[PDB]
């Protein structure tokens, strides 16, 4: 019985995880040994909710073991039951009062509940009992908890003169016994602005900036302390004087660019920020000026324009190269951004004529040929380029990518499985998350994704040696899908592991004395699955398990009277909608902000698990803040509409009584056409993903879409109708 | 322009992106999570403005369809900060008190613009300032010129003895180390090198301006 339970945390302690479970699993059918085992068991195993039931457990059996609260306090803080966990850490506290560690760690579970002053108190308790003389391995940890207290006193403070006067004065009387200087000086700094004490707060601005003048920030501050945040004149003087003060610091360089607006004091300003860097041949020169140019176009770009051509004009290409290569790279950039793309690619090509071992001037040099439209050429260059540095991710995924964009499948496959040559792992590791960069794998999965579509097309060809070729493609097929999925899948692995990294910080960061940076993990750790790299392989993602779904009930429809290193497994599953939710939908979608929320996205998910009150739901939202004319939104409501006439009985009328007040607002597509318009090319596509359900008229949606695409270069909309169309025509398989 | 400031946990991953890695070893997340949970005021950044800082590619702000031209989209609808460098720095936590780099990154296209320097002098600062570090040591093979410019001449490090053969492939190492003083180390120390007036903090600074421009 216990023994049953036991048995399975050796089991899983040498690694026979199958055999772990079972024994375990059938344990079940306690011991406060035996509860606690299982708390054990299921902690290494990541089932925190069943660990702390099982731990709860433990000690409602007579457990006399104390360190299961400092468990549960783990446990409880990583699944975010800090109401429980407040519970624990108190329990704790009591029975091991001499370790400073459970008391901030209460300290932190008070505050985070909301007990701002309870916190405070235990924290004041500790500083009271730690006067004698901390000795030098105490005393980070006690400058640590004197500022967590002030967070505490500043944050309860709020815009009260009185509370702020007194968590100034603590701030004060701490000072001698803080390290962290930088964090009590921006606080000192903050309460002073928040007393409109100005005067008080840039002193401690200017202080800040002698101790980092290289961060904006403080400047940006400063003159508001100084009350000349309008001032033209007045700042002109102070960036002059704070030059002096710091001659090497791009903040006073820097800022008068953004507002001078007479010409010749400007044009003075940019070439004394420019030219230092041309002559020293910074890559980053155009870059570094760039903001000026998104935010001053016009005022600054013929300025920049006369400054940097006089300056080339007055170089020796021989004995000054590398003033002469990186000013010929800044006026590429300064033409490719203007959009003039032959002067563009001449000032690159002089470059490069000069000097062709630098890769940054084939870079640039693609971009710019891509731009022409010359997308064979470009792909060259890039290659060129790539010779330079094999290894170079980067150039390595954009070669790929423009290869695939020229057409040229061969060579997009070959420089696509460089690095992954063998079991399509790099280095012996199979698992790309825990080698490679997000970045590079979802390029990976696009470019995968991208010639999978090329063979899918290929095939639906051959079906209009022969058997062989069908043969050798629907192996294709298989094989870049798989790839293209497994490439995405390795995303969310690198944001789990981030979540559950968490765990050991509970305590651990209670024991070093962290407790400001324990607090900004946790606000961290709630945002991950909200990460622009998450969201993106996220959506991109559910283009193929939306498609696995629909492309199934296509095929079911169709044959109704009929007779692993690449991913296979992946995308032979019949749950792909479970798999997409479980891999990457319900930790965003528990994380995400309703103003981040992305309703199409959640309409379109409910939709095909069924869930039609869901899809009302985002509908509803949607309207709320894009309107009700959107052409969108009509597309949303029409789908739905629709639904309501397979789905769930008893709750198709649900919604129908939901949508009841919408009776304000038989051929469809008309009905769009008339109370929507046809210029709203996302209310086109999401009619077009729907057309046989609705039904919609897919040839003319289809002219709609494309004469909503007739502003286009031609290859670009064949690129588009690929992406958008396509895979929605004919199903794989 | 490029910023320089403090790390926090939001700067982890970001750190990741293989611009800022010569080979990559990203099974090394959870070792920076405790760096920068274990000593918070020890870690800088330098940034540039962006959308995620986990893209490698030149996002162009004004050019957004040559992006989903590439695949990068959905397939059904249509149309922060990044780190250029950074120093990830800890305690000795395995002896007095002596600070460890363990890793200084920045981007090769963000070379020549000082900022290995200003991320080294933040650290050194900081690790004698929050933690009364008494010293740094580390060791550079003698081919990496760069490394060795920065850490002997820009930093002052003093070398304590060429180790022979330290490396398998024969090379020697530069032992170096720097004693830690917070009056040497204050960046307004450096804030004129290589070409002097400075803030005093207690002066009027607006109102010396104002008298001054007054001057001509």
């Amino acid at each position: 019985v216990d023994s049953l339970a036991l048995k399975g945390l050796d089991l899983y302690s040498v690694g026979e995880k199958d055999d772990a479970a079972s024994y375990v699993a059938n344990a079940i059918r306690a011991s406060p040994i035996c509860c606690h085992v299982l708390g054990i068991y299921m902690r290494n195993t990541k089932e925190y909710k069943e660990s702390i039931k099982w731990f709860t457990a433990a000690l409602n059996n007579g457990s006399t073991n104390k360190q299961i609260y400092r468990d549960l306090a783990t446990l409880q803080s990583q699944i975010g039951d800090f109401k429980n966990a407040l519970v624990s850490r108190k329990k704790y506290w009591e029975a091991f009062l001499g370790y400073r560690a459970n008391w901030t760690s209460l300290a932190v579970a008070q505050d985070v509940n909301g007990e701002r002053q309870q916190a405070i108190n235990t924290l004041s308790q500790f500083e009271k009992l730690a006067e004698g003389k901390i000795s030098d391995s105490e005393k980070y940890e006690h400058s640590e908890c004197l500022m967590y207290k002030n967070d505490i006193m500043y944050k309860a403070a709020s815009d009260n003169q009185d509370k702020l006067q007194n968590v100034l004065k603590h701030l004060n009387d701490i000072e001698p016994c803080v390290f962290d200087k930088f964090g009590l000086l921006e606080r000192k700094a903050t309460i002073y602005m928040k007393l409109g004490q100005l005067k008080d707060a840039s002193i401690v601005y200017r202080t800040l900036i002698k101790r980092n003048p290289d961060n904006f920030k403080y400047y940006k501050l400063l003159e508001v302390s100084l009350g000349i945040q309008g001032d033209n004149k007045l700042k002109k003087a102070l960036y002059g004087k704070l030059e002096q003060f710091y001659p090497r610091c791009e903040p006073p360089k820097f800022i008068p660019l953004t507002f001078l607006q007479d010409k010749e004091e400007l044009s003075k300003k940019l070439r004394e920020y420019v030219l230092p860097q041309l002559e020293r041949g910074v890559p980053a020169t155009f870059s570094n000026v760039k903001p000026l140019y998104q935010r001053r176009k016009s005022k600054v770009s013929p300025l920049l324009e006369k400054i940097v051509l006089d300056y080339l004009s007055g170089l020796d290409p021989t004995q000054d190269p590398i003033p002469f290569i990186w000013t010929n790279y800044y006026l590429s950039q300064h033409f490719l951004f203007l959009k003039d793309f032959p002067k563009a690619q001449e000032y690159i090509d002089a470059a490069l004529d000069h000097t062709p071992t630098l890769v940054e001037f084939y870079i640039l040099k693609a971009r710019i040929l891509k731009h022409l439209g010359l997308m064979d050429t470009a792909a060259g260059i890039l290659e060129e380029g790539r010779q330079l540095d094999l290894q170079d991710r980067f150039i390595n995924c954009k070669t790929v990518k423009y290869f695939l964009r020229a057409n040229n499948i061969d060579k997009a496959v070959e420089v696509a499985s460089l690095f992954t040559k063998n079991d399509d792992s790099v280095n012996g590791i199979k698992d790309l998350h825990l080698v490679e960069a997000s970045w590079f794998i979802v390029e990976q999965a696009e470019a995968y994704y991208r010639l999978y579509l090329d063979r899918k097309k290929k095939l639906d060809d051959l079906a209009s040696q022969i058997a062989n070729d069908i043969k050798e493609n629907q192996w294709l097929v298989r094989k870049y899908k798989g790839l293209a999925l497994k490439r995405f899948n390795a995303i969310p692995k690198f944001y789990k592991q981030f979540e559950d990294d968490q765990l050991d910080f509970h305590s651990y960061c209670m024991r070093k004395g962290t407790p400001r940076a324990y607090l900004e993990m946790l606000e961290w750790g709630k945002a991950l699955y909200t990460k622009p790299m998450y969201v993106r392989a996220m959506k991109e993602a559910s283009k193929l398990y939306f498609q696995m779904h629909d492309d199934r009930l296509k095929r079911k429809s169709d044959s109704l009277d009929e007779n692993d290193v690449f991913g296979e497994k992946l995308i032979e599953t019949s749950t792909p909608m479970e798999d997409f939710a479980t891999e990457f939908y319900n930790n965003y979608s528990m994380q995400v902000r309703e103003d981040e929320r992305d309703y199409i996205l959640d309409f379109e998910f409910n939709y095909r698990i069924g869930k039609l009150a869901l899809c009302f739901a985002s509908l509803n939202k949607f309207a709320k803040r894009f309107g009700t004319t959107s052409g969108l939104f009509g597309s949303m409501a029409i789908v739905l509409l629709h639904a309501t006439r397979p789905f769930d009985p008893i709750l198709k009328k649900v919604v129908t009584k939901s949508l009841e007040k919408e009776y304000s607002e038989f051929d469809w597509l008309n009905f769009y056409q008339e109370k929507f318009g046809k210029n709203d090319i996302n209310g086109l596509l999401f009619l077009y993903r729907y057309r046989d359900d609705v039904p919609i008229g897919s040839s003319n949606l289809k002219e709609m879409i494309i004469s909503s695409l007739s502003p286009l270069e031609p290859h670009s909309q064949n690129e588009i109708l690929q992406y958008y169309l396509y895979p929605y025509d004919v199903p794989d398989y | 322009p490029i910023n320089i400031r403090r790390a926090t946990i939001n700067d982890i991953i970001c750190m990741q992106n293989a611009n800022l890695h010569n080979l990559p070893e990203n099974y090394m997340m959870k070792y920076y999570m405790y760096h920068i949970l274990s000593w918070p005021e020890a870690s800088f950044v330098a940034t540039t403005t962006t959308l995620d800082c986990e893209d490698s590619d030149e996002q162009d702000e004004n050019d957004k369809l040559e992006l989903t031209l590439d695949g990068t989209n959905d397939g059904r609808t249509i149309k922060g900060e990044k780190l250029v460098g950074y120093v990830l720095v800890k305690m000795n936590d395995d002896e007095p008190p002596n600070g460890h780099i363990t890793s200084l990154s920045v981007m090769r296209t963000y070379r020549r613009m000082g900022i290995a320097e200003n991320l080294m002098r933040q650290a050194l600062f900081a690790l004698r300032e929050v933690h009364q570090a008494e010293y740094v040591s580390l060791h550079v093979r003698q081919s990496n010129r760069a490394a060795l410019h920065l850490y002997r001449d820009t930093l002052a490090f003093e070398v304590l003895s060429i180790e022979k053969s330290y490396y398998q492939d024969g090379e020697d190492a530069y032992a170096m180390k720097k004693v830690l003083k917070l009056e040497e180390l204050q960046i307004s120390n450096f804030t004129h090198r290589r070409l002097k007036l400075e803030d005093d903090l207690e002066s009027d600074l607006l109102e010396d301006i104002i008298k001054q421009g007054v001057n001509d």
